[PDB]
DNA sequence: AAGCAGATATCAC
DNA sequence: GTGATATCTGCTTTGGGTGGGTGGGTGGGTTGAGGCAATA
């Protein structure tokens, strides 16, 4: 996005992956790919249709994805951890706290080895200018794998691409009724299911 | 020209069957029933299966294992059978069907094993399709040499002569269809599907072509529970096969000469000759003549009651106590009035509406279930 | 064909397997005699087994399953027509305990070899016929001739044999030979899935008698070939893709999730004198203290007798605070009955009520001669609550949609739960203007409780104790719990399958008295009763009757439905301002206080 | 470019 | 010299908007904005 010039959509070329460079890349990584631009080939009666113009396509060659650490373990670390979420942020330092136990996230395991609910679940709920956009806005930035969305900015799939990370859900009370029943469905089964026309489903959430 | 033994000795068969069996009262069941079929809307003989069996049981298994193939031959029995009578005309087509199959399968026991073999299924209708009229046998003008070929027989597709008939003609390509000397048969097209009481626990429930011909066709209504017999076949790919009178319209087996370099699939349909319910311009005269003796004394006995007031309000609602007036006035609801036309075409009506006000559980619901029932 | 697989050494081998493998009389062995007994041909075979006896046998059955497995049918076959002198000969089918691969790693070199994976089905199409032998005739002569099927291609006649016509061969498709194919969609199954990725699937084809084996929703180890096909770029031309497609043809599946003996258990059960309260016990161990709930339940469970002239279905309403276990019960009534179903009030709701080309019939229709647990009760839309209306009040359920007019039986218990529309139950709200629903439809229901939260520091503290002890259980417990709730499904399948309770004379004048005295309760000072709660009270003792295992019902069942009945009135009838004994609530759904007040507040207005 | 329909010259018996 | 049978020639295909909305959406094409009836 900070690369698109002003005023103007992002662009997007499709990329060809053979052999041994299969199964490096997915969905959401940043990657640097050296290859080989070439145009796509037609057949058939479709070769005499089409004129000069041809489609383009990358041909992938490689893809690249783009005791002084005990002393900050050993002293106050859970302070000095909590100040440091979002610094540029005054006066929050409770909040910042609770934050912080939202990243570690809880015991998964009950003692005998039975799968329990560790995710703990957080609302901040205020009066406008507190910070609240800037806060989520950083916990997503930190966070290894985490969705940020809006009340009205999407409806009808984030909570899947954060699975076992973080949804950071803005403008909480601007959902609609369907985002709601959602929501409160992940925070119950740590699941989402759809009905394709009567065909059931169930996600991990 | 080769000849089919067994559908040959079946016809035979079942001509004698048509012929000669007998029903309680000593007639011939079925000459009683052909003689109907002299009215121009009524080309469908309906043949109970249990008679059948009783009568001659290696016909019964040979019609059950080979139903596909030998059903036209007793369609011929049947053609023959009713030759007798004059106002038949020579261009008629007669189908028969068969009513009570013993035994009955799922729709998912479906399977090709059961292809080409006499099945009773039952279903609930989703959806039924306008009747058209399906070519069964065309005849052809040659082109080169004039003559007529005459019953030519259509497999799934719109088929012209292979050869000419004359065997100085040598032609392949050229002949002309002549609608008014072709045979023609009602078909419609339904679709049904499992009911509740047969639907796997868990599983989406599985659907079902079925395809009626001559009667059969506008006996069915979408959302019924109707129970099909027939046989299942399988309908070929037509948008595949290409015909030197009909060209091909846009994995499976390969190598036709039809099929150029295409492939054809197969989908399963349900071919039903009978239709029946899976749960089974009048006047005082047909009434009663629809009623059985027994029946009609009973009426009349009703009639002639003088306590009949009294005997009909508590026949209907026994449940009840009390509230004799309120019977009372639904049953004079359920009899009703005259309905009226006047001179200039106003209606005057004749029905009777009832309101009954009550208090929580005093049976008002019981009222209305009675009647209802 | 490059294999090293020399087809008598192959068949040798698999007969020694058979003759001398022993399990750690060969088991094989045994296995044909028990096919001999039972009569179906099939022997499965684990293929870790012939990988013990043989590692050259196991690697050339994996490398090339397709020419060596029919040597195994050749094998087993004369070997069992040796042993013992059946429709068709025996088919060996080979497994893999454990899934050798993941949906996500297969791989070309994999092309053509036999692999085990696990799924989840979703979807599986209907039967798809497979030509096998072609049947053509002749449309002069009528001479007929029969062509075998080779790789997908027919050779179609040129010439009539018997009369020498040219190009005469039409194929009549109803005379040919056919068997069975379905295409089933696999998905990954959601323990192998890698963090944040859509789950994978794989299409699988089954034949003859390995169709219909699977149904959506099962979790499978499917053991097959994994195949690679070409893609044709039109339907016209004959070019192909470069890129093929991949799917298994399906070789077995592996589901992974009365006797006398129990009969008698079951009898020795219903002989205690407190099977009642122990099956109430097992009913629902994790939740705490709600015992006439539970009873209810498990009367609910049991069910009335159906007449056949009547509702026998029990519904059971469980109103209450936010935080009580609601949720949790309905999760184990719906564990427990064979034919229920979850759903939710909600329209938003995954499941729907409602009847909605395909006929779809809701939740309420496919539990029909079972029980719909509805969760969400209070936040119906008018349309679903005619629904439920009708469903409780008639037992069907119409449709007049899309030209499809029909009745659909739906004879199912209502076990629902509702929450009040306040963020707490109000004491000086009465029931029905605490959850905000129509007292006709609250008047179809036998059975309403109210689950309150205390105010009391020692429940806090029992509780508290109690989920600690939970969250501390042990694997040995869980299991005996697990058990007894089996015990307490067959107990409930048996009574359903055999018992039928009769009014006996006495229980008949038990009720006739019942009724006259909660009339007489009202009708000294009002109606404190009507006769719609002696219906009521005659399922429920049928019911009674069903868990001792009696065909009569007695005294004693009248008893515990009078007990059980008053009870919950006790508990949802109450009028907050005076007493209890008002049932006005129920029936006009406002408090006899509340019109007297509004008759005041009216004549006043008027004055 | 790919494939079926039609036309037509050509081997073989 | 007739019956295949092998070679050659001309047609039109594709889905597409210069081929129409005076062909029809039961012959088949996402996305958004705009009227309805029922809705709350
Ligand atoms: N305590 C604070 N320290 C630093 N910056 C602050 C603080 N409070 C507010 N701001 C600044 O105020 C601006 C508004 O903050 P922000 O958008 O995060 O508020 P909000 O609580 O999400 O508001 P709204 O409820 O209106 O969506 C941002 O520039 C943020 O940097
Ligand atoms: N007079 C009566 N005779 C016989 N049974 C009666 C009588 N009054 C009530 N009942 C019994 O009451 C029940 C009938 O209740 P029903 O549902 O018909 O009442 P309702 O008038 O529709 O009231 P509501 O709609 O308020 O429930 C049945 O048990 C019926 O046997
Ligand atoms: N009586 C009880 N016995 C056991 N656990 C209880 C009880 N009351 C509350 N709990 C605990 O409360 C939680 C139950 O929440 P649950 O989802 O079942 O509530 P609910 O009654 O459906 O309410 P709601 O949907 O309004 O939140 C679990 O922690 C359960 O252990
Ligand atoms: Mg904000
Ligand atoms: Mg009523
Ligand atoms: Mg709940
Ligand atoms: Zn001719
Ligand atoms: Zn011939």
């Amino acid at each position: 996005s900070d690369q698109v010039p002003v005023g103007n959509i992002p662009r997007s070329i499709t990329v060809l992956v053979e052999g041994e460079n299969t199964r490096i890349a997915q969905p959401g990584d940043h990657v640097s790919v050296t290859g080989i631009f070439l145009p796509i080939l037609r057949t058939g009666f479709r070769q005499v249709v089409q004129g000069l113009l041809s489609e383009t396509y990358l041909e992938a060659h490689r893809i690249v994805k783009m005791e002084e650490l005990r002393q900050i373990a050993e002293e106050d670390f859970y302070e000095k951890l909590a100040a440091s979420i979002a610094p540029e942020i005054y006066g929050h330092e409770d909040v910042k706290k609770a934050l912080l136990l939202l990243l570690v996230g809880g015991v998964d395991q009950s003692p005998r080895g039975m799968k329990i609910r560790g995710n703990i679940n957080i609302c901040l709920m205020g009066d406008p200018g507190v910070a609240k956009s800037q806060l989520l806005s950083y916990i997503d930035r930190l966070a290894p794998r985490s969705q940020y969305t809006t009340g009205r900015g999407s409806s009808g799939g984030a909570l899947v691409l954060a699975d076992q990370g973080v949804c950071c859900i803005d403008e909480f009370d601007k959902m609609a009724e369907a985002d709601r029943t959602a929501i409160h469905e992940v925070m119950e089964q740590q699941t989402i299911s759809i009905a394709k026309a009567g065909i059931l489903t169930t996600l991990n959430a | 020209e080769v000849r089919d033994e067994v559908a040959e000795k079946c016809q035979k068969l079942f001509l004698d069957f048509l012929e000669e069996f007998q029903s309680s009262d000593g007639e011939i069941k079925y000459l009683q029933l052909a003689e109907e079929l002299i009215r121009p809307e009524r080309n469908t003989l309906v043949v109970s299966f249990v008679d059948l069996e009783q009568f001659n049981q290696q016909l019964s298994t040979t019609i059950q294992e080979e139903f596909y193939r030998v059903y036209p031959y007793l369609c011929r029995a049947l053609k023959t059978f009713v030759k007798d009578r004059k106002e038949i005309p020579l261009a008629k087509d007669f189908y028969v069907a068969f009513q009570d199959l013993p035994t009955r399968h799922k729709i998912r026991e479906l399977t090709s094993s059961r292809i080409g073999l006499l099945t009773r299924i039952s279903g609930q209708v989703v959806r039924t399709h306008p009747v058209h009229p399906e070519l069964v046998s065309g005849t052809f003008l040659c082109l080169d040499c004039q003559t007529v070929i005459r019953d030519v027989e259509q497999q799934f597709k719109y088929t012209q002569p292979n050869i000419c008939r004359n065997p100085v003609c040598a032609n392949r390509r050229r002949f002309l269809l002549d609608t008014n000397k072709s045979r023609f048969v009602d078909f419609q097209k339904v679709r049904i599907q499992e009911t509740q009481a047969e639907l796997p626990r868990g599983s989406i429930p599985r659907s079902l072509e079925v395809i009626l011909r001559a009667e059969a066709v506008e006996s069915a209504q979408a959302g019924d529970k109707c129970d099909f017999t027939g046989t299942l076949i399988v309908v070929p790919d037509v948008s595949k096969l290409s015909t030197p009178g009909a060209r091909a319209e846009t994995e499976g087996i390969r190598g036709l000469r039809a099929l150029g370099v295409r492939d054809l699939s197969y989908r399963l349909v349900f071919l039903a000759c009978c239709v029946a319910p899976t749960n089974p311009e009048q006047t005082a005269e047909s009434i009663k003549n629809q009623m059985t003796v027994k029946e009609w004394e009973k009426v009349f006995e009703m009639s002639q009651d003088k306590n009949l007031y009294h005997n009909l309000c508590t026949s209907l609602f026994p449940t009840i106590h009390g509230n004799d007036e309120v019977k009372r006035g639904v049953l004079l609801m359920l009899f009703g009035g005259v309905p009226k036309t006047t001179g200039e075409g106003t209606s005057l009506r004749g029905d009777i509406n009832v309101c009954i006000v009550g208090d929580p559980s005093t049976a008002k619901s019981q009222f209305l279930k009675h009647v209802e029932e | 064909w490059g294999t090293d697989v020399n087809v008598a050494a192959c068949k040798e081998n698999f007969q020694r397997f058979l003759q001398r493998f022993i399990d750690p009389e060969p088991l094989y062995m045994q296995r044909l005699g028990e096919i001999n007994v039972i009569g179906e041909p099939f022997l499965n075979v684990n293929c870790e087994h012939i990988k013990s006896f043989d590692k050259n046998l196991y690697r050339q059955l994996i490398s090339y399953p397709q020419e060596v497995i029919p040597t195994f049918d050749m094998a087993v076959n004369e070997i069992f027509f040796d042993r013992y002198p059946l429709e068709h000969q025996i088919q060996v089918r080979p497994f893999n305990a454990l899934k050798t691969k993941n949906m996500r790693n297969l791989n070309p070199e994999d092309i053509d070899q036999l692999i085990t994976i696990s799924g989840m089905v979703i979807r599986t199409s209907q039967l798809i016929p497979e030509m096998q032998e072609a049947f053509f005739q002749c449309q002069v002569c009528a001479h007929t001739t029969r062509v075998e099927m080779d790789r997908g291609r027919i050779a179609e006649p040129s010439v009539c044999g018997r009369c020498h016509t040219t190009h005469s061969m039409a194929l009549i498709h109803n005379r040919s030979l056919f068997s069975d194919k379905q295409m089933i969609k696999l998905q990954e199954s959601p323990e192998d899935m890698p963090a944040g990725q859509t789950p994978h699937t794989v299409i699988l084809f089954a034949h003859n008698d390995l169709v219909d084996k699977v149904q959506p929703g099962d979790r499978v180890n499917v053991t097959g070939i994994y195949r690679a096909v070409p893609i044709r770029v039109n339907p016209r031309v004959s070019n192909v893709k470069s890129v093929y497609k991949t799917h298994i043809d399906v070789i077995h599946y592996r589901k992974t999730d009365f006797s006398e003996k129990r009969v008698e258990l079951l009898k020795e059960l219903s002989r205690k004198p407190d099977i009642y309260e122990r099956l109430a016990s097992a009913l629902a161990p994790s939740i705490y203290e709600h015992e006439d709930i539970k009873k209810g339940i498990l009367l609910q469970l049991f069910g009335g007798t159906r007449k056949d002239f009547f509702r026998a279905e029990i519904n059971i309403l469980l109103c209450g605070d936010p935080g009580t276990s609601k949720s949790q019960l309905l999760q184990y009534v719906y564990n427990l009955v064979p034919r229920g179903q979850y759903t939710s009030g909600k329209g938003s709701s995954a499941v729907g009520l409602t009847a909605y080309l395909v006929l779809q019939t809701g939740a309420l229709v496919l539990s029909d001669n079972g029980i719909c647990c509805i969760d969400e009760f209070d936040k119906m839309n008018e349309s679903t609550r005619s629904v439920l209306h009708e469903v409780m009040e008639q037992q069907t359920l119409s449709i007049a949609k899309a030209g499809i007019i029909c009745q659909l039986n739906a004879r199912t218990s209502v076990l629902a739960a509702a929450n009040p529309i306040e963020s707490q139950w109000n004491p000086k709200k009465t029931t029905i203007e605490n959850i905000q629903l129509p007292h006709t439809l609250l008047s179809r229901f036998d059975l309403i409780f109210l689950l309150l939260d205390p105010q009391d520091e020692a429940y806090d503290r029992r509780l508290a104790h109690h989920l600690v002890a939970l969250y501390y259980q042990s694997e040995e417990q869980a299991e005996e719990e697990l058990l007894d709730m089996a015990v307490l499904k067959d107990y409930i399948a048996y009574a359903h399958s055999t018992i039928m309770p009769r009014l006996s004379e006495e229980a008949s004048q038990a009720l006739i008295e019942a009724y006259v005295d909660m009339r007489k309760i009202g009708s000294s000072r009002m109606v404190s009763a009507y006769p719609r709660q002696l219906e009521s009270l005659i399922r429920l003792a049928e019911a009674h009757a069903k868990v001792r295992l009696s065909n009569k019902v007695e005294a004693i069942d009248v008893e515990e439905a009078k007990r059980l009945h008053r009870e919950a009135l006790k508990q949802s009838a109450t009028d907050p301002r005076t007493g209890i004994v008002d049932i006005s609530i129920l029936t006009t759904g406002m408090s006899a206080t509340s019109r007297k007040r509004k008759e005041e507040l009216a004549e006043a207005l008027k004055k």
